[PDB]
């Protein structure tokens, strides 16, 4: 649940909604 | 019973020396026990008797580098002790946060963070780990880095080598940086929120 948002994030670059990605 | 206390006290009152005295109703090590049973925030306690009527009780207490989940704190040692908050909240310092065993862990963490965040000025007001070993920072400026379970040190170094291009932008937009999620293979995605 943050461990789905977790993976969410780092397995697919998924973000919520107005928010900016960098990638570095 | 006439009583006289050496040590460096800051939060033990006299009064909480007496009134754990006057708790028995005698041996010095009764007492010594006692003490250490009654006041949590103690460390070491010796009680030397001394003639005429004396007690001569040395104190040592806990020295807290943090607060511990909210109501504890937690000393550069490790020691999970609490003080009635009465006493505490004059005191500005950081907040941990862990499971409940965990302290020695956060804390390991703690230091190695905070300590490279120092390195670029940052410093920690808050550090969190969860039951699965996720960690989510707080910086002084009220940013949130949520730093996920993976390489913390790794993640925590791209927040530091992308702050100033996340600073020129926040000040363009005319916007605070809210929070920063590091849980990425390369990236970090930014939360803003409006100027207070």
């Amino acid at each position: 649940q943050e461990a789905l948002e977790e993976r969410a994030r780092n397995e697919l670059s998924l973000t919520r909604p107005g928010e900016t990605f960098y990638r570095l | 019973s006439k009583l006289v206390l050496t040590g460096e006290r800051h939060y033990t009152r006299n009064d909480d020396i007496r009134q754990s005295i006057l708790a028995l109703g005698q041996d010095v090590n009764i007492i010594q026990t006692q003490i250490e049973q009654r006041l949590p925030w103690i460390k070491q306690v010796s009680v030397r008797k001394q003639w005429p009527d004396e007690l001569k009780i040395h104190l040592v207490e806990y020295v807290p580098i943090a607060r511990w989940n909210d109501q504890h704190m937690v000393d550069a040692e490790g020691n999970t002790f609490s003080v009635p908050p009465e006493r505490t909240s004059k005191q500005v310092l950081p907040m941990l946060y862990g499971p409940e065993g965990s302290a020695n862990e956060v804390l390991q963490g703690y230091r190695e963070m905070g300590q490279m965040l120092a390195k670029d000025r940052f410093t920690l007001k808050e550090a969190a780990m969860t039951a699965r070993r996720s960690w989510q920072l707080t910086l002084n400026n009220d940013i949130k880095l949520n730093l996920g379970r993976g390489d913390t040190m790794k993640r925590l170094a791209r927040f530091v080598e992308l702050y100033p291009v996340l600073q020129q932008q926040a000040q363009t937009d005319g916007k605070r940086i809210s929070y920063v999620d590091l849980r990425y293979d390369s990236g970090a995605a930014v939360g803003w929120a409006p100027l207070p």
